[PDB]
This record gives structure tokens, C-alpha cells and sequence, in this order.
């Protein structure tokens, strides 16, 4: 196999990053170091037109947690975007 | 949950697409 996600990330232009950087911030509005733990993410949901629970939210974090830290970062989050590039399944 | 497309419209609907 290969890395269709890790590759895209590196192959990102200021045009895209500039967008991702947006959420990253709102996804960590109130963080201590600069990560996510639902507490912050969920905050956006309510605005996104939804509101996931703290027990499930983890999914949005475990979906891109290749460190075992629990929180998402510019490394894990970014990928969280590539995985949801375009819907064509 | 939620597609980047949607998270890009709400969270950051401005300066997008
Ligand atoms: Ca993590």
C-alpha cells in the first residue's frame, strides 16, 4: 500500500492550507497547547448545524490519531481533511 | 462525521471556494 493522505498533505498549497488553518484555530479555541479534544471541536458542531456527544466525538479524533495522544494536531487534523476531500463513493 | 466540504462552509464559509 501507500500514503494517499500523507502524500496529499505535503502536496498542499497555501491556497488549501490557508483554509485548513482556519478550522485548526476554531478547533482549538480555548486549548492549552494547541490540540483538540471534542470540548473544542464540538463547539463548532453546534454551529455546523449539529452537536455530537463527547463519547462519540472521539471518533473525529480517533479517525486520525497515529500518536496515541488522544488530541488532534496540525498533523492529524490536516489528514482529517484529505480523507474527506470529495464525495464520490 | 461531517465532510471537509461542510466543515469548510460553516466553520469557514468565508474566503472559501
Ligand atoms: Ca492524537
Amino acid at each position: 500500500m501507500d500514503d494517499i493522505y500523507k502524500a496529499a498533505v505535503e502536496q498542499l498549497t497555501e491556497e488549501q492550507k490557508n483554509e485548513f488553518k482556519a478550522a485548526f484555530d476554531i478547533f482549538v479555541l480555548g486549548a492549552e497547547d494547541g490540540c483538540i479534544s471534542t470540548k473544542e471541536l464540538g463547539k463548532v458542531m453546534r454551529m455546523l448545524g449539529q452537536n455530537p456527544t463527547p463519547e462519540e466525538l472521539q471518533e473525529m479524533i480517533d479517525e486520525v490519531d497515529e500518536d496515541g495522544s488522544g488530541t488532534v494536531d496540525f498533523d492529524e487534523f490536516l489528514v482529517m481533511m484529505v480523507r474527506c476531500m470529495k464525495d464520490d463513493s | 462525521r461531517m465532510s471537509a466540504d461542510a466543515m469548510l462552509k460553516a466553520l469557514l464559509g468565508s474566503k472559501h471556494k
